[PDB]
RNA sequence: AUGUGAUUUUAAUAGCUUCUUAGGA
RNA sequence: UCCUAAGAAGCUAUUAAAAUCACC
């Protein structure tokens, strides 16, 4: 242990060293040749022309810092930064038994995508003229703990098409959701050994045929590639990873999983490990609280489903309260204090989770659970605009995200909810039919006292206004239904839920005109 | 198990040469932005008193050069990744490097920049005499 | 001989420093 | 006041064994 590492180990069994030439370190020399740190050339003892070493890929320290060249590694303050390009991984090994004794070469590869993918035993091994990349024997782990890598070390494909079914399926994972890759790792000492084998880091460059950033290589032909051109390139170039080991957690990773989510399981197989690596390190970044600070890029509807959220909630906040005259109206989950409806009579208390960056507006401090608060508010109606409590009273206005909906905004998460990243990233949790006991569905209407001014005749009881109810639908009103209905659908194919009290009657909107 | 081959001097710029698309440029990049270069090459004790050339099956050392073994001063070999050269076979593996000893801190540096000349076997500028 | 590390101890071995005793200057 | 030999203590390093934690 004078000043060695395990990197590049040679595990073979060969009694003997190697000769003063065709040795990679001063440590590789035999005993016959060392003297003095300076190795003789004995004329006697030829060199081996024949022989077969299996190095070790084993402790790679990627401490670098060099000028054009990124880092892998990356801090978890830029790691919350790009949440839509996790991309959990968890690596199962198989030891070199035969001829070769002291390294783990990769068996079964793993992602949050859901892909197993076998690997036949390869490795790095060094013969006279070159480093023969090539099939070594191997024996799967020992014990009970590990009997499903029985079968498997007598199937799997080889490293050129385990290589390019890596750039495949990561290709069609992150081809909307972002640009680069983040390996979320349990223990990276293993997983960047079984990196070696499928990734190519580099300098920074930009995609042939194209110009966005440049993730993929192709070995073949010498170009690179960004998610979107990559049919055929090989090796994936500069990923980023992430050890969530390194956060600060003792114990083993089911141990540290099962006290958060009850959904995933079925550990020690790859698939099931980088699922689980990645719901802990969405746990640990995003359950906490939604952070105000972060903003995200816009893939795509950021804009238009936004601002129909608020076209919707300004409507149904205001015409449930001029339909029912609740006299007060609470609040819940509202950081700031903006008010849907500020031409309203009710008084609104902003009963906030907690004060967020401004007292301007006296903002109360309140947290709800269901059988804490359930006889607590009483009076009027509580808006629970995108809140995330346990079940919610029997009279409340709410729009809960449906997280069973998969979309290129709707992340998968922790304990079955989900990290739905738009403009912010919110991990809403799951979607139980259990809140919804006291509540129905909302239907679907629009109610306006704007006046009516002087193209399809629409004739539907959905629309609340003088004007459809009499003979003659203007076209003052018709594009105001139309818009709409265009952000309710919107709305529902975006994910979310509308739910109301029982006694939201839709006629009680009637005797208003 | 297995008979440890690297120092933890060396275990940041291998690694991060292992992984790299072009394995020279990576290394004098690496070398110019505060890198030191790789240590515990193997070093030949010569006679020192021999005709200078290159690649040699015995070390031949003139007075102004150290003669190293040919597979650490291969960044290729050094590395265990593939040599560029067609039909992936090493040059430098299995014969002795001659390296002049004014530039022979560092190398795995050497034969990276450097070349032979083919007609009469010196380092080409560094005693190639051929005006 | 059958896998990889990391941290503690417990033995020897080596080096340095401090203290005690003895010999010499 | 200095050099050498022995004993004790501390620090560091090398090998060996054991124990714990993680990876497999
Ligand atoms: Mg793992
Ligand atoms: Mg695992
Ligand atoms: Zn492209
Ligand atoms: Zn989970
Ligand atoms: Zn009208
Ligand atoms: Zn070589
Ligand atoms: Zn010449």
């Amino acid at each position: 242990a004078e000043n060695v590492t395990g990197l590049f180990k040679d595990c073979s069994k060969v009694i003997t060293g190697l000769h003063p030439t065709q040795a990679p370190t001063h440590l590789s020399v035999d005993t016959k040749f060392k003297t003095e740190g300076l190795c003789v050339d004995i004329p006697g003892i030829p060199k081996d022309m024949t022989y077969r070493r299996l190095i070790s890929m084993m402790g790679f320290k990627m401490n670098y810092q060099v000028n054009g060249y990124p880092n892998m590694f990356i801090t978890r303050e830029e790691a919350i930064r790009h949440v839509r390009a996790w991309i959990g991984f968890d690596v199962e090994g198989c030891h070199a038994t035969r001829e070769a004794v002291g390294t783990n070469l990769p068996l079964q590869l793993g992602f949050s995508t859901g892909v197993n993918l076998v690997a036949v035993p390869t490795g790095y091994v060094d013969t006279p003229n070159n480093t023969d990349f090539s099939r070594v024997s191997a024996k799967p782990p020992p014990g009970d703990q590990f009997k499903h890598l029985i079968p498997l070390m007598y199937k799997g494909l080889p490293w050129n098409v385990v290589r390019i079914k890596i750039v495949q399926m990561l290709s069609d994972t992150l081809k909307n959701l972002s640009d680069r890759v983040v390996f979320v790792l349990w223990a990276h000492g293993f997983a960047l050994t079984s990196m070696k084998y499928f990734v190519k880091i580099g300098p920074e460059r930009t995609c042939c045929l194209c110009d966005r950033r440049a993730t993929c290589f192709s070995t073949a032909s010498d170009t690179y590639a960004c998610w979107h051109h990559s049919i055929g390139f090989d090796y994936v170039y500069n990923p980023f990873m992430i050890d969530v080991q390194q956060w600060g957690f003792t114990g083993n990773l089911q141990s540290n999983h099962d006290l958060y989510c009850q959904v995933h399981g079925n550990a020690h197989v790859a698939s099931c490990d980088a699922i689980m690596t990645r719901c802990l390190a969405v746990h640990e970044c995003f359950v906490k609280r939604v952070d105000w600070t972060i903003e995200y890029p816009i893939i795509g509807d950021e804009l238009k489903i936004n601002a129909a959220c608020r076209k919707v909630q300004h409507m149904v906040v205001k015409a449930a309260l001029l339909a029912d005259k609740f006299p007060v109206l609470h609040d819940i989950g509202n950081p700031k204090a903006i008010k849907c409806v500020p031409q309203a009579d009710v008084e609104w208390k902003f009963y906030d989770a907690q004060p967020c960056s401004d007292k301007a507006y006296k903002i109360e401090e309140l947290f709800y659970s269901y059988a804490t608060h359930s006889d607590k508010f009483t009076d009027g109606v509580c808006l629970f605009w995108n809140c995330n409590v346990d079940r919610y009273p029997a009279n409340s206005i709410v729009c809960r995200f449906d997280t069973r909906v998969l979309s290129n905004l709707n992340l998968p998460g922790c304990d079955g909810g989900s990290l739905y990243v738009n403009k912010h990233a919110f991990h809403t949790p799951a979607f139980d039919k259990s809140a919804f006991v006291n509540l129905k569905q909302l239907p679907f209407f629009y109610y306006s006292d704007s006046p009516c001014e002087s193209y399809v005749p629409l004739k539907s009881a959905t629309c609340i206004t003088r004007c459809n109810l009499g003979g003659a639908v203007c076209r003052h009103h018709a594009n105001e239904y139309r818009l709409y209905l265009d952000a309710y659908n919107m709305m529902i194919s975006a994910g979310f839920s509308l739910w109301v009290y029982k006694q939201f009657d839709t006629y009680n909107l009637w005797n208003t005109f | 198990a297995g008979n440890a081959t690297e120092v933890p001097a060396n275990s940041t710029v291998l690694s991060f040469c292992a992984f790299a698309v072009d394995a020279a440029k990576a290394y004098k990049d690496y070398l110019a932005s505060g890198g030191q270069p790789i240590t515990n090459c193997v070093k030949m004790l010569c006679t020192h008193t021999g005709t200078g050339q290159a690649i040699t099956v015995t070390p031949e050392a003139n007075m102004d050069q150290e003669s190293f073994g040919g597979a650490s001063c291969c960044l290729y070999c050094r590395c265990h990744i593939d040599h560029p050269n067609p039909k992936g076979f090493c040059d430098l593996k299995g014969k002795y490097v001659q390296i002049p000893t004014t530039c022979a801190n560092d190398p795995v540096g050497f034969t990276l920049k450097n070349t032979v000349c083919t007609v009469c076997g010196m380092w080409k500028g560094y005693g190639c005499s051929c005006d």
